């Protein structure tokens, strides 16, 4: 264990275990999840408070007319990349003068976060990201890692108890495909029905709805565009 | 012993030094010695040089030149001969202390 | 869950069956010796938002 | 082990910023409430000597015509904070002719909250408490060393603040008056204080959108503590 | 490794003599010394044995 | 089938040391005007046992002064004493960096 | 137990390379200097007398550093020549800057500046 | 001491008949006869050790 | 964390080296100040004549401008280094601003470079702390403090060095809002400061006065000798 | 002994420094073997292979390292290593065609190839390359020249050359060899080279292991020689 | 287990590391190098390991300008080194005075290169001993410079194996007046002492300083020289 | 002594008070409370009470009063008052020992660098200063 | 030295004369005796300080 402290020494067995402890502070998050239609990217997270008075700390952040991001781990490197990404956006969006597509940002973001990864001097990001957006081939959902092996899904889901969310979206990734707006975040949010313990209900002021869409900008929603989307809903079968 | 760090504050003292001497090991011209009285010991055959070895940087200190009588007139005693070839000098530089060794020859 | 995590569930399935003076086990009760929380503790959390 | 700010825990998590938490708990107390009239700000100052001269003591520090402050813990850290946030506001007025708003300022605050990094310094140990007045009235604002910035509507740093949290939960809550805030936070000053609540120990700072101008009640504060 | 280089010089022990870990021919033949209380048949694939064992 | 619980207990909260602060409050001679939970931020890590040891302490000074109605102050120079004029010596302080 | 290097302090707080360079101070060669006005002297210890040298230096504690000012030294040698240039380089710059001799208490400041520029970084 | 269980011979072992017949030479010789080392003259020698995995 | 190095916090939230280079100034020597209405005084002990030398160039107490005095404790060469920056620093606002230098602004200067010294990497904190006294503005007399983590902090009355405790006790014992000064009260004062120091052997005394208009005065160890003999007198009425 | 655990590159005591020599082994794994001969106007690397797969290719495994059109080089060590040698050598030899205007001699190659390892050595935080480099090549008013490159940065040169696992025996023979005063007409160097590989390994094997380089004043330019004519050697030397 | 590493003092003692340095160089190959009244004799030992090794390609004994010999007992992979920097260094002060340099003026700026080097805290210092010599303004000069950035002056001195049993022998055979021959006669005598049984025209390495200039002998002056001199 | 002096056969008023040097030596069984419940130190003391220690230990002897024991009271850092008893008589010794009844200053430097083995207090430091 | 190094000298001088034949024990005896037992303490290019 005495060679289980920097990232720059490969281990015995050649499991560097800091990318492994970045992974288990990426697994301390909020749960959030996302979901993609054929024609519109849901992607849904669960905020939290310090204390009863206090406001809950923000998850959907908003990025770029058709790119948004949600978030779990750490909030300085959060930030970090959400000013970097929005750059990025604004320096094509200078130069090309067009939109950008979703994958290419995506491995410039992992080329970003691949130098904290190898040199000595910097640690690996802390970082949740799930990344909705519109290229001309419609909608992705791409999510990341802390060891900046970002992956691309139809539906991902990560953060606190997020298994049970795994579940759900197996049993669910073939009825995603069809369906339009309304049922599709409510099946985003019953996946955040069962990513929390029973005996507390998801009330209004502790979700947050970001949709993106083919012809819709994104948007983010909070409680009152969101009342509408918490009826049309069941009990847990108890 | 080979080790000297267990005193002089009490042995080799102003005083105390009337015969305590101190006493290094000696130089050049002894291996040479030790081949003449310990190869005296074997029957040697009448003409095999030993000369030949001590130009040779070995180091080997001052028992040792009977491992390599020992190894070598018991390996003539592998073929039961008492007659001493150049041969027994190679197969005991080579199954002696050949490691360490020889070189390093960098850096003086 | 482990063989030591089988046994800690199936007895506190009989410990918070054992709580309110049930007359048996209970589907509930099995389950919330499993919603004890796996044994993953705690977390208190702070900065992870 | 954990030894330095570059080296995660097998569970989390640092264990730096975690050790900057604890040594925010040593410092003198604090309490604002954010009210719809306005946001009200207390604090101790924990004089020590009769040569320890009151008024130099800085804990309510004046940002903007309408953006008041409170620090934390260690001194020189909120120096540095408070000089900057000084210069950004500034700075936006300058390239907006208008006022940076408070989000945007503790926004702009922990941008380098954590910057920390000595290559490629340490992270600061200091808890701010921000209120102001923007366009959507009054604000109240807390952030934390570690950057993780919220809204809170009554919140209480530092020194005792769990007492002061529960009791402060307990008469709180959302359509409450100014003076009638201004004596609950005293009256939990000196509950958490420890000695004679007169005219030098605490200081108020109170921001109204029609008294936008001096946050800071001058000894008619006397007044205010003689009606207790 | 371990033992004092005072331990190394000859006349005292005389060669540190290395015993290694088999090669074919000699995997093949301690088999052999390990194949012989055996109700085999005509089927003994000793290539196989020696060959597929490192 | 034995020894088969294994009830959990560590350090108090700051309730359960304000609780404490009742207890031997009540079995000795102070006064019934005084508070408890500012002692209670001044004991964070602390055990009743020494809770016990805070109150003959202000039992101490109730001795040097004639008092057997305890002050406020009586239980601020004992938690004072204790936990840092007799932690070890009394010079952990003494500077302000602070407040 | 506290000693890895030059900095940081002690719990005490003392320094360890200071005391520890006096105690490297305390193995030289002895100088001394007189009270004397209409004048002053120099006192210096030869180290390494041995019969096989050349003393063709004039000058091995001495330095004549500017044209009214000489120094000796004590210490370890080799870092006095760095310091010795320096300090003449400096009394140099000086009379370069002003055409007036260097008044000596500048000169000493200089130097201990210069020292102290070590004492206080690291490493 | 004898505790020692007598073995078979060295027919249960193989693939070292160079350390066989070799350390059968610097141990089994001069309790066979030691006088060929003293037909040569030369002291026998003491002892070995056997090393690896 | 461990007592290395200045970057780590504790495991219970502290940091080791400012209150390990703190130790440097709780054990060195003594030196207060005051200040009087009109006139202000401060002074140091511990002379410490080694009988064989000059002590001109020790000197203790110095100035950057004709308005604000010096003082310091622990390390003299820290000291050094933060007073050739500091007459740069008060030389350099002279420059732009065409003020007489305040004394607040050259304090936070001094505690400004301070931190930002002790923040970085692997920079030994100046184990100092000084005394900045000056009366500029409508001839208002201030005196600030200094500390390792650079905290200027205004009193008006203040004990550094060894036993600094025993010494700031007797100002507390003394201290009278009556009268004024009245610069008769505060030499007088001084006087009794300087007989309350840690040794008051009569002739290790060192004391420098303004006079918020003048310059800088060095006494004369007669003067002083007739202020303890009037303090002696007192003394004397007392009883 | 250490005692010091040898990490860096210091000085131990008595008197040594480990690093370079455990460097002088990373020689040792890289299993190969060298011999380089110089008796006459001619000169002649010989370095076997040892390819167990049928997959792999041939003509990439090749060791002789034509440097420039008049210098060859062979390598042992660890692969990597030896081909950044390689290319630093490329580049230095250009380096001094373009700078002097003429072609290098392989004297001053070698220089400048120790110094780069000396300076390697010199400053730590760098691994000091761990292979062996020995050259060849035709100079004018000095007729065939070899050398040996250390990693240590220890250049030498000289007539019978060998480096890699088994070269105390390589250098036993050639003592055991270059010791009759005969001439060296070319193919008693190649005769020498191949017998002395063939004694020191004892393999007597096909035309396809080892690879020849030579170099002769008829031909200046490197040449590496065919499976057909290195068979017709071979069969030349089969008696 | 202490210093380690070169930043900071012991608690009483000195630089292990330049004394490790110093003791590296006591343990390298002997030479000897003698002042006279009008020329210095500088002479190595230079033993090839094998028979195979050519005397032709490295050399010992390397003039700095056309009047300045130099020898060490040390390494050469850091006697290059340092050379190389001697040499520039030399060709320098050629440019600014347009005059040769003199050798006092070559020591101290040596000397300030090595104790640049000795300097903390990532590179080791060098482990060799340098013995400098030239003929300048007509009287002939020697210093000795060390690892430690130190120098000295002498008028005959030794470095290497045994350097103490030559130096004593040196204090008994030298003396204030010689010539050049004389000199290089008691410089052989002195290496010879030391030096093993088997000397040649090869195994040692001869320069010399007349005042007409630097001089580096060949093997066919000192095969007939040492054709048994003495 | 366990088992006997706070254990049973019921404690009441019996007043026990024990002193040591040091600590390390001591078994925690006994040092917990129950048995043992105050623990006292004392400070080696502060100058101001040191001119009075020293004072009294010379106040019944012949001394000539122009030397200063303020260099004997600032120089030892860690002074126990054996040392002061020792110096104070030593002194007076060394003047009796050519039968002086009053002391020189430089019998004092005698009579301090007797008591302590290497009086070693000046630089470290000395040099704050 | 510490008090008879003197005696050490005085000896190996003696010794000097017991390998050699003498009954005059002059000065270079005693040097050559003192070059026994007073080198090593010796070894100089190690002044510095």
């Amino acid at each position: 264990n005495q060679y289980d402290n920097d990232v720059t020494v490969w281990s015995p067995q050649g499991r560097i275990h800091q990318i492994e402890y970045a992974m288990e502070a990426v697994k301390q998050g909020s749960a959030t999840v996302g979901l993609k239609s054929k024609t519109h990217a849901v992607l849904v997270a669960l905020k939290r408070a310090q204390s009863e008075l206090a406001a809950h700390q923000k998850k959907i952040l908003h990025v770029d007319n058709h790119i948004g991001i949600s978030i779990a781990g750490l909030t300085a490197d959060a930030r970090l990349l959400c000013n970097f990404m929005r750059q990025e956006c604004l320096d094509s969006r200078f130069v090309f003068d067009r939109p950008l597509p979703v994958s290419r940002l995506v491995s410039l973001i992992g080329s970003k976060t691949q130098i904290p990864t190898q040199r000595y001097g910097r640690r690996p990001y802390g970082v949740g990201l799930l990344i909705a957006g519109y290229d001309d081939m419609g909608p992705h959902i791409f999510q990341t890692c802390p060891s900046a092996n970002y992956f691309d899904c139809r539906a991902m889901s990560i953060g606190a108890r997020s298994q049970s969310a795994r579940t759900y979206l197996e049993r669910h990734m073939s009825e995603f495909m069809e369906c339009n707006l309304n049922e599709l975040v409510k099946h985003g949010l019953r996946a955040l029905r069962e990513t929390l313990p029973a005996e507390q209900d998801l009330t209004t002021k502790n979700v947050s709805i970001g949709i993106v869409g083919k012809d819709l900008e994104f948007t983010i929603y909070d409680d009152d565009d969101v009342s509408p989307f918490l009826e049309g809903l069941e009990e847990r079968p108890q | 012993t080979n080790r000297a760090d267990t005193l002089d504050p009490a042995l080799l003292r102003p005083g105390r030094l009337d015969r305590k001497i101190e006493f290094p090991l000696p130089d050049r011209r002894q291996k040479r010695l030790i081949f003449s009285t310990i190869t005296s010991k074997m029957n040697l055959s009448e003409e095999v040089d030993l000369e030949d070895y001590v130009a040779r940087p070995d180091k080997i200190s001052g028992a040792d030149i009977n491992s390599i009588c020992q190894e070598s007139g018991m390996l003539a005693v592998r073929e039961n001969r008492y007659i001493v070839l150049a041969k027994d000098f190679e197969k005991a530089y080579k199954t002696v202390i050949k490691k360490d060794e020889q070189e390093h020859e960098f850096y003086k | 869950f482990n063989g030591a995590q089988c046994k800690a569930v199936c007895v506190e399935a009989g410990m918070i069956a054992l709580r309110r003076g049930a007359t048996e086990l209970t589907h509930e009760d099995y389950m919330e010796g499993i919603l004890e929380v796996q044994a993953k503790k705690k977390a208190n959390l702070q900065y992870y938002a | 082990y954990d030894r330095g700010v570059n080296t995660f825990s097998p569970e989390g998590r640092l264990f730096q910023v975690e050790y900057a938490i604890e040594a925010i708990k040593l410092g003198s107390t604090a309490i604002g409430i954010q009210t719809s009239e306005g946001v009200c700000l207390a604090v101790e100052k924990r004089i020590t000597s009769p040569l320890m001269e009151p008024s130099s003591i800085e804990k309510i520090v004046e940002i903007d015509a309408h953006i008041g402050c409170a620090m934390s813990g260690l001194i020189a850290d909120a120096k540095t904070l408070i000089d900057k946030a000084r210069v950004e506001t500034q700075n936006h007025w300058f390239t907006y002719n208008e006022t940076m708003t408070v989000e945007s300022v503790t926004q702009a605050v922990s941008n380098l909250a954590l910057q920390f990094g000595e290559e490629d310094s340490r992270p600061f140990g200091v808890a701010l408490l921000f209120g102001g007045v923007d366009e959507k009235g009054p604000q109240l604002f807390h952030m934390d060393p570690s950057g993780t910035f919220v809204q809170c509507d009554a919140r209480a740093i530092g020194s005792a603040s769990e007492g002061a949290q529960s009791s402060l939960q307990e008469v709180y809550h959302k359509s409450m008056t100014l003076k009638e805030a201004i004596k609950s936070s005293l009256i939990i000053l000196k509950q958490v204080m420890e000695e004679k609540l007169n005219a030098t120990n605490i200081e108020l700072a109170t921001v109204q959108p029609g008294q936008n101008f001096h946050m800071f009640t001058k000894e008619e504060l006397e007044e205010v503590i003689k009606d207790i | 490794d371990t033992l004092d280089p005072a331990l190394l010089r000859p006349g005292r022990l005389d060669r540190k003599i290395h015993i290694d870990l088999p090669n074919e021919q000699a995997r093949l033949d301690i088999l052999k010394i390990h194949a012989g209380p055996i109700t085999k048949h005509g089927e003994i694939d000793y290539e196989a044995i020696v060959k597929l064992s490192d | 089938g034995r020894l088969d619980r294994k009830i959990e207990f560590s350090l108090p909260d700051l309730e359960g040391r304000t609780h404490i602060f009742k207890i031997h409050a009540r079995s000795m001679s102070v006064e019934r005007d005084i508070r408890f939970e500012l002692l209670a931020r001044l004991c964070p890590n602390s055990t009743g046992a020494e809770i016990r040891s805070v109150c003959t302490e202000a039992g101490m000074f109730a001795i040097r002064a004639r008092r057997k109605i305890a002050t406020e102050k009586d239980f601020l120079e004992a938690v004072n004493k204790v936990i840092k004029s007799y932690a070890k010596f009394s010079a952990t302080p003494r500077y302000m960096t602070y407040n | 137990r506290y000693d890895s290097r030059t900095t940081i302090f002690s719990p005490e707080g003392r320094l360890y390379q200071v005391e520890y360079a006096m105690e490297a101070i305390g193995h030289a060669g002895t100088c001394l200097g007189i009270l004397a006005n209409d004048g002053v002297l120099l006192a210096a210890e030869r180290r390494n007398i041995h019969k096989l040298l050349d003393e063709v230096f004039f000058s091995e504690k001495i330095y004549k550093l500017n044209e009214d000012m000489a120094c000796s030294v004590a210490g370890i040698t080799s870092d006095a020549n760095v310091l010795t240039n320096e300090l003449r380089l400096i009394a140099q710059r000086y009379l370069l800057q002003y055409q007036e001799p260097i008044p000596c208490e500048q000169l000493v400041t200089a130097l201990c500046d210069i020292k102290q520029a070590y004492t206080q970084f690291g490493g | 001491s004898h505790e020692d269980p007598g073995n078979v011979s060295y027919s249960e072992i193989g693939g070292l008949s160079e350390q066989i017949r070799e350390l059968r030479e610097v141990i089994e010789l001069p309790l066979t006869n030691p006088e060929l080392f003293q037909r040569v003259g030369i002291i026998p020698p003491k002892g070995c050790l056997l090393y690896g995995p | 964390s461990y007592d290395r190095a200045i970057t780590v916090f504790s495991p219970d939230g502290h940091l080791f080296q400012v209150e390990y280079a703190q130790e440097a100034v709780k054990k060195g020597s003594t030196a207060v100040g005051v200040r009087g209405r009109d006139i202000v005084v401060l002074g140091v002990e511990k002379k410490s004549v080694a009988k064989l030398q000059d002590e001109r160039t020790v000197r203790k107490i110095c100035a950057l401008d004709d308005n604000v005095c010096m003082a310091f404790a622990g390390l003299t060469a820290d000291a050094r280094i933060v007073i050739n920056r500091a007459r740069v620093e008060c030389q350099s606002h002279r420059l732009t601003v065409e003020d007489p230098v305040t004394v607040e602004y050259i304090t936070r200067y001094i505690a400004s470079l301070k931190q930002r010294y002790t923040q970085s990497n692997g920079r030994r904190p100046f184990g100092i702390s000084a005394l900045i006294v000056g009366f500029d503005f409508d001839g208002t007399p201030r005196l600030y403090q200094t500390d390792p983590s650079g905290t200027y902090h205004a009193w008006k009355a203040n004990a550094i060095g060894r036993g600094a405790k025993s010494v700031r006790e007797f100002l507390e014992k003394n201290y009278t809002d009556e009268a004024i000064e009245t610069d008769d009260l505060t030499i007088k004062l001084v006087i009794k400061a300087l007989l309350e120091v840690v040794q008051s052997g009569g002739k290790n005394i060192e004391l420098a006065v303004m006079r918020r208009d003048q310059s800088l005065k060095i006494l004369n160890p007669e003067e002083i000798e007739k202020y303890v003999a009037e303090i002696e007198k007192e003394k004397e009425e007392n009883e | 002994s250490a005692g010091f655990d040898r990490h860096i590159t210091i000085f131990s005591p008595e008197g040594r420094l480990y690093q370079v020599e455990y460097a002088f082994k990373a020689i040792n794994q890289g299993g190969l073997t060298s011999v380089a001969v110089r008796g006459k106007d001619c000169a002649v690397i010989v370095t076997q292979k040892k390819v167990p797969d049928k997959l792999l290719d041939s003509s990439t495994v090749t060791h002789l390292f034509k440097i420039t059109e008049n210098i060859g080089c062979v390598m042992t060590g660890m692969t990597a290593d030896s081909r950044s040698q390689v290319q630093r050598a490329r580049y230095e030899a250009a380096n001094w065609k373009y700078k002097y205007g003429y072609e290098i001699p392989v004297d001053m190659l070698c220089k400048r190839i120790a110094d780069i390892s000396q300076v390697y050595t010199q400053n730590a935080e760098m691994r000091p390359l761990g292979c062996c480099m020995i050259l060849i090549g035709i100079d004018e008013e000095q007729g065939p020249q070899v050398y040996k490159c250390d990693p240590a940065g220890y250049y030498c040169g000289f007539k019978a050359t060998a480096a890699g696992v088994k070269q105390t025996e390589s250098t036993s023979f050639l003592e055991k060899k270059v010791k009759k005063k005969f001439d060296w007409t070319f193919e008693q160097t190649v005769e020498t080279a191949i017998t002395c590989l063939s004694t020191v390994l004892s393999i007597d094997f096909k035309p396809s292991e080892i690879e020849v380089g030579v170099v002769t004043v008829e031909n200046p330019k490197f040449r590496i020689l065919t499976e057909a004519e290195i068979d017709a050697h071979l069969v030349a030397l089969a008696e | 287990g202490y210093s380690f590493s070169l930043t900071t003092f012991s608690p009483s003692g000195k630089l292990v590391q330049i004394e490790y340095a110093l003791a590296a160089v006591a343990g390298g190959a002997p030479s000897v190098g003698i002042k006279a009244a009008n020329g210095v004799v500088l002479a190595t030992e230079k033993k090839q390991k094998s028979i195979l090794y050519d005397e032709r390609s490295v050399h010992k004994v390397e003039p700095i300008t056309k009047h300045i010999g130099l020898v060490y007992s040390g390494m050469g992979p850091d006697y290059r080194v340092l050379v190389h920097r001697a040499r520039k260094l030399a060709q320098q002060y050629y440019l600014v005075y347009q005059e040769p340099i003199p050798t006092a003026q070559l020591v101290q700026r040596v000397a300030s290169v090595m104790q640049e080097y000795t300097q903390s805290g990532g590179v080791r210092p060098f482990g060799v001993s340098l013995l400098i010599c030239g003929w300048n303004e007509g009287r002939p000069y020697l210093f000795q410079s060390d690892p430690s950035g130190a120098y000295f002056a002498w008028k005959a001195t030794a470095m290497g194996k045994n350097y103490v049993n030559g130096k004593t022998f040196l204090e008994k055979r030298y003396n204030e007046d010689l010539e050049l021959e004389d000199a290089i006669h008691t410089a052989i005598l002195t290496l010879k002492e030391s030096f093993e049984g088997q000397m040649t025209e090869d195994n040692i390495e001869v320069g010399i300083c007349n005042e007409a200039g630097f001089r580096r002998l060949t093997p066919t002056e000192v095969k007939d020289y040492l054709a048994a001199i003495a | 002594l366990l088992n006997q002096l706070d254990g049973f056969d019921s404690r009441g008023d019996v007043k026990v008070i024990m002193a040591t040097n040091r600590i390390e030596t001591l078994d925690p069984a006994l040092i917990r409370p129950g048995r043992i419940d105050r623990k006292i130190e004392f400070p080696l003391p502060d100058e101001k009470t040191k001119k009075r220690i020293f004072q009294i230990h010379t106040s019944r002897m012949t001394l000539a009063d122009d030397v200063t024991l303020d260099d004997l009271i600032m120089a030892k850092d860690d002074l126990s008052g054996a040392d002061i008893k020792a110096i104070c008589t030593e002194a007076g010794l060394m003047a009796l020992r050519e039968r002086r009844m009053k002391v020189t200053n430089e019998d004092f430097k005698k009579s301090k660098e007797n008591v302590l083995y290497k009086k070693q207090e000046g630089t470290p430091e000395g040099l704050y200063l | 030295a510490s008090g008879a190094e003197v005696k050490g000298v005085c000896t190996e001088a003696g010794m000097y004369a017991l390998r050699e034949r003498r009954v005059h024990v002059t000065q270079e005896d005693f040097e050559m005796a003192v070059a026994k037992v007073m080198q090593k303490d010796s070894e100089k290019n190690m002044s510095i300080k």
